[PDB]
């Protein structure tokens, strides 16, 4: 529970209606409760539950960035520094209870190169959110478990999947944009981006018409960051 | 423009 | 409590916070607290609660016409009812809570026609969302519960604020749209949109430049329904 | 297009 009692089957049913509702919340704790019931989840599910928890989390850092600004202009009484730790404190709640699906057990039961770099990405994006707003005795604890889940996602992406494939260049983007704004490393920011750019469109030449689309897709992130940052 | 993810 | 335990001010502080931020949800708990502390609601602050309220209800609302809609062409098993019944109910708990504050009791301690009318019209909108769920053996008197409110607040508007008076316009446009698709009464909406419209209009010349930008604001919204309308 | 409110 609270999922508990819920099918799989009908927790799916009601996550994808939540997608169409959008109702990312509600989306959310359906995915977490198929997640608990410890079976496989196929792309489709994976996909599921990344893009809920990329919802929830999402407006939990836009609220926190809105809240961090004020409070920096500010330095009215503590209101705004308790409002800011309140939603804080709710957006690594988020993340705590996606790295703990993740730790128990998808990374283990993930018995494919596909779905362990799937995993392992959300791992070092959700350790990266963690640090964005951390400040304490373990930001640098935090920073190198992102980069070590990240870096193991890229030694399986690049050894088991064609540079094109959507979810290896997404990894390769957020592990490039960890570089560059939370380790302090723009330069290997530019390279990892870089590399991994012109890596894809050496290899579009082999892909179908939908599978193009899709690398194309992520590749013009990769160009717009590396526009901003060149 | 904030970069992308 | 919840929130019992935080000043008044810093209640009201945090919900223009919350509002800043997006957070809805929390800028609407925060208003909750404030009016339960009992003491008058300020212009702003009337305009802070209905706005936290309405964006609240406004993201259960769209969601229940979603899942209504597919439930609709559904008639898979049961999950699409299930979830359509989980968003109703909390979407009528919402309303329930909106109504509560009102009934105890802003309305009573409304010592203002300004504040009174804000509250009334307050009261008809959230009798009438529920009016758009409902379909039991009490849709008829909720939708006389609306009327009922909205009629009061009608009655002391015209005769204690001036025509171009933006809750004045805005009650009569909600009054308008309840009788459209709750009452099935177009033309009484298209005669109330029409005279609200028009009277305001007349009363123009007595307006400040900013003054006038309100009243035609909203008088925008009169003209979109009737062009829909007639 | 949807009425307002
Ligand atoms: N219900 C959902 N949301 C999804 C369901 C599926 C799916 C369906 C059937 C089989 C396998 C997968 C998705 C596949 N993923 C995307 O199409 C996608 C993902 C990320 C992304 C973009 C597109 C644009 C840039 O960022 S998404
Ligand atoms: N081997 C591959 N290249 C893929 C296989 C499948 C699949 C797997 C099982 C069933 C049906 C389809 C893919 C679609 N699934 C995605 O997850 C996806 C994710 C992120 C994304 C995009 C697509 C586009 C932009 O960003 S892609
Ligand atoms: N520090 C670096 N590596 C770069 C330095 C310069 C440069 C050097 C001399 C003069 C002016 C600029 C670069 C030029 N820009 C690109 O090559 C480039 C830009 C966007 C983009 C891609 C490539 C692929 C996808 O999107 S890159
Ligand atoms: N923090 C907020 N949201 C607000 C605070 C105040 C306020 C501030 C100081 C004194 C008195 C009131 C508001 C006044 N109300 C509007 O300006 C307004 C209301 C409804 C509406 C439109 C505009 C456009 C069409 O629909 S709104
Ligand atoms: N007597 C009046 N005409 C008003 C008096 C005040 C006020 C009262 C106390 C302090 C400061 C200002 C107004 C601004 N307050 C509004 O609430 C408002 C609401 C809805 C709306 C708009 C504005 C514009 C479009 O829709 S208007
Ligand atoms: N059933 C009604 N009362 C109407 C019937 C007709 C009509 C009659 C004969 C032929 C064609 C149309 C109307 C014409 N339309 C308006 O006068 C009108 C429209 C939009 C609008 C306003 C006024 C004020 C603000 O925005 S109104
Ligand atoms: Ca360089
Ligand atoms: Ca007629
Ligand atoms: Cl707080
Ligand atoms: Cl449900
Ligand atoms: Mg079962
Ligand atoms: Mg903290
Ligand atoms: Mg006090
Ligand atoms: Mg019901």
């Amino acid at each position: 529970g609270a999922m508990g009692s819920m099918e799989r089957a009908s927790l799916i049913q009601k996550a994808k209606l939540a997608e169409q509702a959008e109702r990312y919340e509600d989306m959310a704790a359906f995915m977490k409760g198929a997640v608990e019931k410890g079976e496989e989840l196929s792309c489709e599910e994976r996909n599921l539950l990344s893009v809920a928890y990329k919802n929830v989390v999402g407006g939990q850092r836009a609220a926190w960035r809105v809240l961090s600004s004020i409070e920096q202009k500010s330095n009215k009484g503590p209101e705004v520094r308790e409002y800011r730790e309140k939603v804080e404190t709710e957006l690594q709640g988020v993340c705590d209870t996606v790295l703990g699906l993740l730790d128990s057990h998808l990374i283990k039961e993930a018995g494919d190169a596909e779905s362990r770099v799937f995993y392992l990405k959300m791992k070092g994006d959700y350790y990266r959110y963690l640090a964005e707003v951390a400040t304490g005795d373990d930001k640098k604890r935090i920073i190198d478990s992102a980069r070590s889940a990240y870096q193991e996602a890229m030694d399986i992406s690049k050894k088991e999947m064609p540079p094109t494939n959507p979810i290896r260049l997404g990894l390769a983007l957020n592990f490039s944009v960890f570089h560059y704004e939370i380790a302090n490393s723009p330069e290997e920011a530019i390279s990892l981006a870089k590399t991994t750019f012109d890596e894809a469109m050496a290899d579009l030449h082999t892909l179908s018409e939908d599978s193009y689309k899709d690398s194309t897709l992520i590749m013009q992130l990769l160009r717009d960051n590396l526009t901003l940052w060149t | 423009r904030r970069r992308q993810t």
